[PDB]
C-alpha cells in the first residue's frame, strides 16, 4: 500500500533532480547541527534546460 | 541497508567522502584519502 | 515475451534505479553511503555549468578546446550536439507496437 | 451414478467459494488491463535500457569496492517549490513525443536527454537562462526573506 | 548546488540529534518506522513531502 | 504448465524474501523521497 502510494511522488521528485544540460543529478550541501544557521541565500538559479530540449508528455 | 543511509536522521541523504581530489587545468590533484576504515575494499 | 531474456538482467536496476543492488553491501556502509568527490573545475564543466543559455557560452569551451584538449573526452558542448529531441530525420523514439 | 455424485458435491463446494471471487476480480481487471495495455510501446525499451545501464551502474559502485565515483561541478539550484502550486499531483500521462515509448538509446552523438513535463506540480523546464534566485536572502527567526516566491523565474 | 541554507533541512519527525551513529560503525541496525518531515504543511521548505 | 511449475517452485521457495521486500520497503520509502522534495534537488549531509 505505501508503496503504490509514495512511489509515484518519488520517481516524479528524482526525474526533477536531473538537470540535461549539465547532466546527472544536483545536490546541496546542508548543513545541521541550534539546529541550523538563522540566514540563508540562494545566489542564482543556472540554465538546468534549453528551449530546444523541452519535450512534452 | 539503504533505507538506514537515506533518510533516517533528517530530510537530508547521508554521504560520506572519503577521498576528495581535484581537477583541474587537466592534471587531477588528490587532496585527502582514506586508506583503512569504513572504506576498505571488500 | 520480446523484453523476457533482459527482464532478469534488467531487474538488477528496474527497482532502485540509481542504485544497483549488486554492490550496495559495500558501497553504503550503513548509516553513511561512501562517494569519492572528484571536484570538476575544468573550463568545458565551468562553461555546462553557469554559462549555458547565455551569450558568452563560447567564452572559455572554445578557449580549452583551442589547447590540447580533445572534444571526446570533454562533456558534450549543448549548442551542437542533437538530442533526441530535435535530432535530424525527426525525434528519434522506439515504440513497440 | 456415485462418481457424479462425488463430483458434484465437491465442484458445486469449490465454484461457490471461488466464483464471485473470480467473477470480480476479472470485473476490477479491466481498468488495469486497459492501463497496461496502453504502454506496452515503453515496455521493450524500458527493460532493455535498464538491462544495458545495470553493468554501467554497477561499475560505479564496485570499481572501487569501497566507495562510489562520482564526477562533482559546482552549480546553480532552482528555486525552492512553493506552497500550494507546487503540491504533488498523480495525474501523469503519456510519454516522449505525446505517446508511450522511450528515447532512442542515448549516445554521446546525442547526450541530452529531453526532458519530458507532464502532470506533476513540479517543472525544470523554465530554467533556460541565468537568473538571481527570487528568495535571494533569507532569514529563519522572523521568517522575513527578500524577492518574491514565483512559479515563473 | 551553490548557496547556503536555501531550504533549510527538517529535523522533525526524525531521528533525534542524540540518537545519531557515529560514521565508524559500520554496523546495520533496523530501520525506523513513520519518520518524515512533520512541518505544519507551510513554507517552500519540504513542500513535495510525504504529508502533501 | 511444467516451466510454470519451475518458475512457481522457486518463487514460492521465496515467498518470504518476497514479503520481506514487500515489508521493508514501504517502511522508508517516503523517509527516502523526503529529501527530494525540498526543492529541485536533493539534500545531502557531508560528514567529512
Amino acid at each position: 500500500e505505501t508503496g503504490l502510494h509514495a512511489y509515484p511522488n518519488l520517481a516524479a521528485n528524482v526525474l526533477n533532480i536531473n538537470s540535461p544540460n549539465q547532466g546527472g543529478i544536483i545536490g546541496l550541501p546542508v548543513l545541521p547541527g541550534f539546529n541550523y544557521l538563522p540566514f540563508g541565500m540562494n545566489l542564482a538559479s543556472t540554465a538546468m534546460t534549453l528551449p530546444k530540449q523541452i519535450a512534452y508528455s | 541497508i539503504i533505507g538506514r543511509a537515506g533518510g533516517i536522521y533528517g530530510d537530508f541523504f547521508n554521504f560520506y567522502a572519503c577521498d576528495l581530489t581535484l581537477k583541474l587545468n587537466v592534471r587531477t590533484v588528490r587532496i585527502t584519502t582514506q586508506p583503512s576504515g569504513r572504506c576498505t575494499p571488500k | 515475451g520480446r523484453a523476457a531474456p533482459y527482464l532478469v538482467g534488467a531487474l538488477k536496476l528496474i527497482l532502485t534505479v540509481p542504485f544497483n543492488i549488486d554492490n550496495i553491501p559495500k558501497a553504503i556502509r550503513g548509516d553513511y553511503i561512501n562517494v569519492s568527490l572528484k571536484l570538476d573545475l575544468t573550463l568545458s564543466s565551468v562553461d555546462n555549468a553557469f554559462l549555458s543559455g547565455t551569450g558568452v557560452s563560447g567564452m572559455l569551451r572554445a578557449l580549452e578546446q583551442a589547447w590540447g584538449r580533445d572534444p571526446a573526452t570533454m562533456i558534450p558542448d549543448v549548442r551542437f550536439t542533437p538530442n533526441p529531441h530535435d535530432a535530424p530525420g525527426g525525434p528519434l523514439v522506439e515504440r513497440g507496437e | 451414478l456415485v462418481a457424479a455424485v462425488g463430483f458434484g458435491n465437491t465442484g458445486g463446494d469449490i465454484f461457490e467459494r471461488g466464483g464471485p471471487y473470480l467473477v470480480r476480480g476479472a470485473q476490477d481487471l479491466l481498468p488495469t488491463s486497459a492501463l497496461l495495455d496502453e504502454y506496452s510501446p515503453a515496455l521493450f525499451c524500458t527493460i532493455r535500457n535498464y538491462h544495458d545501464a545495470a553493468p554501467k551502474l554497477a561499475g560505479a559502485l564496485g570499481g572501487n569496492g569501497y566507495s562510489l565515483l562520482t564526477n562533482s561541478l559546482v552549480v546553480g539550484v532552482g528555486n525552492p517549490y512553493v506552497y500550494p502550486d507546487n503540491l504533488p499531483r498523480v495525474n501523469a500521462k503519456g510519454g516522449p513525443e505525446g505517446r508511450p515509448g522511450c528515447w532512442q538509446p542515448i549516445t554521446r552523438d546525442l547526450w541530452p536527454f529531453p526532458y519530458l513535463v507532464m502532470d506533476t506540480g513540479a517543472s525544470i523546464a523554465p530554467y533556460n537562462h541565468f537568473e538571481l534566485g527570487q528568495p535571494m536572502f533569507a532569514e529563519y527567526v522572523w521568517g522575513r526573506q527578500v524577492g518574491e516566491n514565483t512559479i515563473n523565474p | 548546488g551553490l548557496g547556503i541554507n536555501a531550504p533549510p533541512p527538517c529535523l522533525t519527525g526524525f531521528l533525534p540529534a542524540s540518537q545519531w551513529r557515529s560514521p565508524a560503525d559500520t554496523r546495520t541496525e533496523p530501520l525506523p518506522s513513520g519518520l518524515y518531515c512533520k512541518i505544519p504543511k507551510d513554507a517552500p521548505n519540504a513542500v513535495r513531502g510525504a504529508r502533501n | 504448465l511444467e516451466q510454470l511449475r519451475t518458475v512457481s517452485d522457486v518463487l514460492n521457495e521465496r515467498k518470504q524474501d518476497l514479503a520481506d521486500i514487500l515489508t521493508v520497503a514501504g517502511k522508508f520509502i517516503t523517509s527516502l523521497a523526503e529529501a527530494l522534495a525540498s526543492g529541485p534537488y536533493f539534500k545531502v549531509m557531508l560528514v567529512n
